[PDB]
């Protein structure tokens, strides 16, 4: 744990921190290839979905539930991690389909290949988010939203991308 | 002050705690050598078993006939008439044999023992104790 | 070619010498225990009382010093923790040891006492270790300082 | 900002003890510091020419960043006592007094602690609070307010 | 499979002994371990592995090389066929440039595609290769200490082209 | 004829189905109508368990009676993991039938029909096979002399 | 207003980062600031702890105070998990605090918020609404049969 | 013999065996379940607490605050001067009932007995043994 | 009563309950905790040692030097004119100590109650209570 | 020079071959070719053991010498893996060796070459140079104090 | 070159975990009579008797483990000079009523070495077991 296996031929296991560095810190180099900084999984307006089992809060019944994200800066000076907001959304039901909204903030990073988010500060029923993205292709997932102290796992859902 | 409500716990910490097979064998074996161990003058009158040494089966076999009553007795706990019947056969067992009235006294505190270890914090001592004692009585 | 203070021994070394500080803050801890090692040592050579002048060594308590003791065992962390990768360790405590060059009054044969107190007092203070380890690892420490001297 | 706040003074405390951690990354979170300054300021390499600052990744420059840390590690470590740290960082003014240091540049290892601090730690700080606490250690070091 | 058993079954799993593979004849009613009696390894075959990572700590090199002097089998037994092989590591520190290359004698093994080299120095590092069995141009074989059958270092060796 | 081995893993759930409770009130009614259904081809036995009041289907006493045979044949099958203190445990069992009259080696392979013609209502499945083998070789030894 | 059960759980992390350490130097500190931010709103509660030397800010017996309100602030908590024992040791930590005068039942109401005051000044990751709704229904249960 | 160093010890080793939570009450009863069996007549002055069945609630909560004492004074055994003032205070808690001075050298010895299962073969006897005297003796 | 096959299985026994390495010294120290705990005058004897203590060092020491003696005692047990040379170079030892003949008595008695937990209901008492007779005689 | 680690578990499983039994036939025949061995290099060292009988090869009382050589021997491995009861047993084994006449600091070099030129022959993966560093570490703090 | 009487005991600790527990051993018996056969065409018409034509027959299968379980016996004691003599004495008049030439049971030697290295753990010394098991072979031919 904390660290993140290398891409390529050969396995090594190097620290988080040195991936889309600009400095080739691996064997082979794998850290400068863009097969590891394509960004096409936050550039700005993707979306998540899938439908979320709660487990442990709300007990709302099977419904829909996206993640998505509204902005994102990459600081030239320290690449290794790009900063973005987001906002989570799922259904409450009730009798007429409503839907209610945290609003999020987190980085995303390139090592764990996983975005992970967090509610902002009062703001109603305050959840976070953790994706990983260790499936092959960019794009499904196997999601959490979490409360944000304890990283206990709320709420399980394997979201794909529309 | 026993039989109710206060009855009815004592069943179900039996099931658990009793445990089965294998498992019941190890149990009273692991009763017998607390209170040997404590009071030494009891292995007098189990010169017929072979008491002279706890690990050697055939006393084995006999802790377990033991506990078995115990089932018997617990078991019926609830329906008050039933009960004496094996309680007043359960005496006749014990008439023509040397004992004393305080070693009866000894077996309830060594045996509440036990159960600590398995159940930790989780039980009615009061529950037990007292209802141990309309067992006990019987046999006197 | 080293034998001496192979691979697997100092991987002992940094597991045990981090139950200490699982502790948070830990300042104080550090404080006390390196505020014994510096006065434990006076009272066998008590020819090095004289080098603690700058620091002001007879207030045992006293701040001045205190922040003295800090960065001995700090010092010593950094050695240790950077144990793995080697080439490394010798430019790190290469830098102690020019750093107790300019001192004057220091003496080779000191450092040997104060092994003798740290490979006997560290066995108090601790859960449990293998002493073999410890006794390698202390060797290659204390004996690449003082190669200056 | 806050004058340390001497409540919020350990806040800093508690968290820093969770991200400068044990093992082997801490010389991994040493790299990242030096190589986030250097990106910002290209010029601030010429100090380091008796360090072989050159370049970054060479063994006897990883050293060199230990003892930042290190060093750093004691100053956090004590904000409880106003005595001690006092006496403490002023031992560092004299370290860097020898040599031209303009406030431009430790201004930017400002802003390269904090975005690797948030990143190595676990989704939860305070900026506002961090950014008043190093920042005494910063007017500290530069040796007059 | 049970222990020292190997499975033959492709549709329809038959659960036969390890020293039947390559046997001569046929045991697994599929008839399906007597295909593989070809042996991959030809002498002149030269294989290359990087590191992967090394606690057995001689030279600690940086990638080591692997040749074959020459294969044999024993005519009238052939489960196994006995190998003479070069282990070459080219090192280099803060003084020399040192070489190495140790003979040793290997064997590898039909039935669980395994090879084995028996200590080349007194150290008693043996090396454990292993092939995937469909594959033969790369192995993810790793060095163990003979007595006490722990991995302690790995490498992931090539073949030259 | 041989226990076996995997035969006393069948009873030992098959006795579990029966078995399973803290109440008396199931363990009652299953083995009551195993001597009810003895007694229907032995009458002759009948003549026997008076000092236990067996006129009286329904006595305070009686159940004190079938009580202890279920909590005596329960203690039997909860050994079968465990031989050696069968044997022990088996010899004493047996001696407890010698010292009294009208012990008839007859009637115990009687019983052991019994239960196979009242079994098979209580539970589901059931093995009838198993049941019968490892249940002789229990009695066959009850009955190792004579009575 | 129901403790409920995950809100335990969010007390339990969130009580485990101040409360981390054998030192007391940590612990006393937050303490001694949550009084420190109470008498800033009710002085006249400062004219009781006379008892203890309240005017020495540092004293070499005030910390023996907060000290002990910790140790049984924290003694609360490490129940949570485990009720039933909780109530025993809330009515008892309850009389101890009816055998004085000055113990006014608007007090207490008054400490509520000064956690919410300045406790999360310390930690980071924080949740307001769990701590103040777990917190009344401990401190609204010391003083029900108090003035 | 007490000492900065000695000291220090007994903190690290008091964080880990002495658990959290649910482990803390069935550390706690696990204690006094010892000292019982030893020596009977203890129970005599907890009819205050119920202490007829220990097993039972609200000895439980005793025992706890029992233990919770220990943390404040182990917690500042470093600091010699705080250490005395609730050492002072805790005494006056002890004034109003009925002890033997020899009860509390009994403690010490039976304490340090359940420490033993869980930390094997793992400590410094001579750092617990005289530092918790130092404990012992500011009751008196 | 001892002979040929009831020896043969002490062994078997001895060689699993025994343990290895770190596993070693962890059984013998709980074997004399068992012993000082319930015959206190026994410590006496022991000061040569550091018995003051039994959990620091010197006295771990010790007592797997102990335990190793049984090691070749009970080894060479079946060869029967080999076992007394042992058993004659074993006593010279003693000699020159005081103790009491009823020490060694109480030692065979503790010693194979610590086997019982770890063997539960495993194995004849009659082979070890009456081969241990044998060794502990040799002694006197 | 250094026991190190590695090298120790490296002994474990070596020692754990040649002491596999509960039975002393083994364990004997291999500790008396050691001596054996050692005679025929330093004939003069046999003029001591005189105490013993070592005149006869096959006595009913030398083997019960080199029987405590093992069990002395063994019991020093099943330390390594936790120091500190080493020293201790270590400073034990050393002071039974003084109190005699004629054991020379040479002798003990010598055995350390004994088990090396003849440890193998019962083994077959063996490590020389691990067994032969260790052991050193073992036999150079027996000669200290002893000329 | 000699039973070396401390090599005698290497390869009996050795065979004792080569020659194994469970079914395997079934299986261990066939590769070494699969291998001795493969050298020697014309050794089968010696066992005629046993059903030897076919080596997966039953019959011949209880035929070879009393082969190795007697050799067990053999290998398992070579500590005392005595008894084995005496045991293995047995064996000659065993073989003795019938023809057979000293390059057979040379084969047999050749197939019981091969074998026992692939069943075993990677490790042992041939010129070790060359000696023991030639010991044995001397024995059986009844002079030296
Ligand atoms: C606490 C409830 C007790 C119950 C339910 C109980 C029950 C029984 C039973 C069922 C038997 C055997 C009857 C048979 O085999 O047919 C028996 C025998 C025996 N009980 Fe108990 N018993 C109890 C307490 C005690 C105590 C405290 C002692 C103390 C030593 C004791 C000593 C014996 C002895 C010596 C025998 C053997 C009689 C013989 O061999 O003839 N029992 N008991
Ligand atoms: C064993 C590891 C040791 C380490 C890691 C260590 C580390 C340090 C360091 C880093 C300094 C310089 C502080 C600075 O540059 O501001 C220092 C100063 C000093 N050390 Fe050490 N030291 C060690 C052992 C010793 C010993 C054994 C002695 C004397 C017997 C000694 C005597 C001194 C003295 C006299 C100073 C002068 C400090 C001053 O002038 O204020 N050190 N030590
Ligand atoms: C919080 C901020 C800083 C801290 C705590 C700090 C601390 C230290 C420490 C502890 C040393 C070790 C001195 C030694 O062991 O000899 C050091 C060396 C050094 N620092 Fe810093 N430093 C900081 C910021 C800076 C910055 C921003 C620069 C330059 C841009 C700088 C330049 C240097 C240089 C050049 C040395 C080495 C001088 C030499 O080799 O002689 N420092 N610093
Ligand atoms: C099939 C398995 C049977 C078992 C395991 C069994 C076991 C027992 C046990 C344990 C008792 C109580 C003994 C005591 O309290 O000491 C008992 C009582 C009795 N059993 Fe059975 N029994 C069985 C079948 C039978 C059969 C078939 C008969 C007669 C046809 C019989 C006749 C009796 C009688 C008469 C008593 C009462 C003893 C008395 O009069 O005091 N049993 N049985
Ligand atoms: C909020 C949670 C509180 C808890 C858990 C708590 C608990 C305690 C405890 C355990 C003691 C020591 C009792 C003893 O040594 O026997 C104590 C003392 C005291 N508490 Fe509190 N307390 C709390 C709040 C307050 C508040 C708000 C006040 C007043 C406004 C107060 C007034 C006192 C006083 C005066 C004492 C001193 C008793 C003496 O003079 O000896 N407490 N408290
Ligand atoms: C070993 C250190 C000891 C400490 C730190 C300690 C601490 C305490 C504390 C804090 C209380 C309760 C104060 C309160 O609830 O306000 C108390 C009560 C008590 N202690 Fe101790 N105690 C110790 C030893 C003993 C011992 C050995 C006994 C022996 C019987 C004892 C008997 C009691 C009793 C009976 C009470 C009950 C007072 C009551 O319920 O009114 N204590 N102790
Ligand atoms: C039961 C089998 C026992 C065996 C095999 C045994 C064996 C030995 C051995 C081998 C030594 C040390 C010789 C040496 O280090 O060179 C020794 C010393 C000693 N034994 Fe035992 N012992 C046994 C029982 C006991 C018991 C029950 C006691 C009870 C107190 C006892 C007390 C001692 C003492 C005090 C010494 C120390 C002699 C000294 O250091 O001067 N032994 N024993
Ligand atoms: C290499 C490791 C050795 C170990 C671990 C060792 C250990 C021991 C031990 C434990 C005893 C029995 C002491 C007792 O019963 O209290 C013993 C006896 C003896 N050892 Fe060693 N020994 C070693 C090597 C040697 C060597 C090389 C010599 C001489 C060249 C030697 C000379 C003796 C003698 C003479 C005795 C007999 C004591 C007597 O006369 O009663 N040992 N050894
Ligand atoms: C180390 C080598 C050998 C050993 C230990 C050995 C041992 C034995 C044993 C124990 C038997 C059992 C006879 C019985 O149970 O009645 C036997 C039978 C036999 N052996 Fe061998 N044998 C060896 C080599 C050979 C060789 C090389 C041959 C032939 C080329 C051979 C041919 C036979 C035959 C034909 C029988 C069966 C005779 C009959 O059924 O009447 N053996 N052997």
């Amino acid at each position: 744990e904390h660290e993140s296996e290398c891409r390529g031929d050969v396995p090594e296991c190097i620290h988080d921190l040195l991936f889309c560095d600009g400095e080739k810190d691996c064997r082979d180099g794998s850290d400068e290839d863009p097969e590891t900084c394509s960004l096409n999984i936050t550039h700005v307006g993707s979306s998540y979905t899938g439908l979320a089992t709660w487990t442990s809060c709300e007990d709302l019944n099977p419904d829909h539930a996206i993640v998505t994200i509204t902005a994102a800066h990459r600081k030239s000076f320290f690449p290794n991690r790009v900063w973005l907001r987001a906002t989570l959304s799922y259904e409450l039901d009730e009798h007429d389909h409503t839907v209610s909204t945290t609003q999020l903030r987190g980085f995303y990073n390139f090592g764990k290949r996983e975005l992970l988010l967090a509610p902002l500060k009062g703001q109603s029923e305050g959840y976070g988010v953790i994706c990983d993205f260790n499936l092959g292709d960019d794009d499904h997932a196997d999601c959490k939203i979490v409360v944000p102290s304890s990283l206990f796992v709320c709420a399980h859902f394997n979201a794909q991308r529309y | 002050e026993c039989l109710v409500t206060e009855s009815l716990k004592v069943k179900l910490q039996w099931a658990s705690a009793f445990g089965h097979a294998h498992e019941r064998v190890a149990f009273g074996l692991e009763l017998w050598r607390d209170i040997i161990d404590d009071h030494p003058e009891i292995k007098a009158p189990f010169s017929r078993v072979r008491g002279d040494n706890i690990y050697s089966p055939e006393f084995g076999a006999h802790s377990q006939r033991v506990l078995s009553g115990l089932d018997i007795t617990i078991s019926m706990l609830d329906t008050p008439d039933m009960l004496a019947a094996q309680l007043a056969h359960l005496k006749v067992q014990h008439v023509e044999r040397n004992l004393k009235p305080e070693f009866f006294d000894i077996f309830l505190k060594h045996l509440l023992h036990v159960l600590g270890d398995r159940l930790g914090t989780h039980f009615d001592f009061g529950a037990w104790h007292d209802c141990v004692d309309q067992i006990i009585d019987g046999i006197k | 070619h080293e034998h001496c203070c192979s691979e697997e021994d100092h991987r002992i070394v940094q597991k045990q010498w981090d139950i200490l500080w699982r502790d948070t803050e830990s300042s104080k801890i550090k404080i006390g225990f390196g505020r014994l090692l510096l006065t434990k040592l006076a009272k066998d050579i008590p020819e090095v009382n004289d080098l603690f002048k700058r620091v002001d060594i007879e207030h045992a308590e006293g701040p001045k010093f205190s922040a003295h003791a800090l960065r001995i065992l700090n010092g010593l962390d950094l050695a240790i923790n950077l144990l793995d990768d080697p080439p490394a360790l010798d430019a790190a405590l290469d830098h102690l040891a020019h750093q107790h060059e300019v001192r004057e009054g220091v003496q080779k044969a000191h450092f040997k006492k104060f092994g003798e107190i740290l490979a006997t007092g560290l066995p108090q203070v601790l859960d449990d270790y293998d002493a073999l380890a410890w006794k390698s690892c202390l060797k290659g420490i204390l004996t690449k300082i003082s190669s200056r001297l | 900002k806050k004058q340390c706040g001497v409540l919020e003074g350990l806040k800093v405390k508690s968290e820093w003890g969770r991200a400068y951690g044990s093992g082997h990354d801490r010389e991994a979170f040493s790299q990242a510091i030096w190589r986030a300054t250097f990106a910002q300021v290209p010029e601030s390499r010429s100090l380091f020419k008796r360090v072989h600052g050159d370049d970054t990744s060479h063994p006897a420059f990883i050293a060199h960043a230990d003892r930042v840390l290190g060093g750093l590690d004691i100053a956090i470590s004590t904000l409880d006592q106003p005595a001690t740290l006092k006496e403490e960082l002023d031992h560092l003014q004299v370290q860097h007094e020898g040599r031209k240091i303009p406030d431009n540049y430790f201004d930017a290892f400002k802003t390269a602690i904090l975005h690797v601090v948030a990143a190595q730690l676990g989704r939860c700080y305070d900026r506002e609070a961090w950014d008043a606490c190093i920042d005494h250690i910063e007017d500290g070091i530069k040796g007059h307010h | 499979c049970d222990e020292h058993e190997h499975q033959c079954g492709g549709d329809d799993p038959q659960c036969i002994s390890k020293l039947f593979v390559c046997d001569g004849h046929n045991d697994c009613r599929n008839g399906e371990d007597e295909k593989d009696c070809t042996l991959p390894t030809k002498a002149g075959d030269k294989f290359i592995g990087d590191v992967c990572f090394d606690h057995c700590t001689k030279r600690r090199p940086e990638h080591m090389t692997l040749a074959f002097e020459s294969s044999s089998i024993a005519a009238f037994f052939t489960p196994i066929a006995d190998l003479h092989v070069h282990i070459e590591i080219e090192s280099e520190t803060d003084e020399d440039e040192s070489e190495v290359s140790m003979p040793a004698d290997g064997e590898y093994s039909f039935a669980d595609h395994r090879l084995t080299i028996h200590p080349p120095e007194e150290d008693g590092l043996g090396l454990v290769g292993e092939f995937d069995g469909y594959n033969f141009d790369r192995f993810v074989g790793h060095i163990v200490h003979e007595l006490s059958e722990e991995v302690c270092a790995e490498f992931i060796f090539h073949r030259k082209k | 004829d041989c226990c076996s081995y995997e035969d006393r893993r069948e009873i030992r759930h098959i006795w579990d189905d029966v078995w399973s409770s803290s109440f008396t009130d199931r363990r009652v009614a299953i083995v009551r109508a195993v001597f009810d259904d003895l007694f229907k081809h032995y009458p002759t036995s009948k003549a026997l368990f008076e000092r236990v009041k067996i006129d009286e289907p329904e006595s305070g006493e009686f159940k004190s009676h079938l009580v202890r045979v279920a909590n005596g044949l329960k203690l039997l099958i909860n050994l079968l993991d465990d031989t050696l203190v069968l044997q022990s445990h088996l010899g004493h069992l047996a001696d407890q039938h010698i010292q009294r009259k009208g012990v008839t080696k007859e009637y115990f392979r009687g019983i052991g029909e019994a239960f196979a013609r009242v079994l098979p209502q209580v539970l589901s499945c059931f093995n009838v096979d198993a049941w019968n083998r490892c249940f002789h070789r229990l009695v066959a030894r009850i009955a190792k002399d004579l009575p």
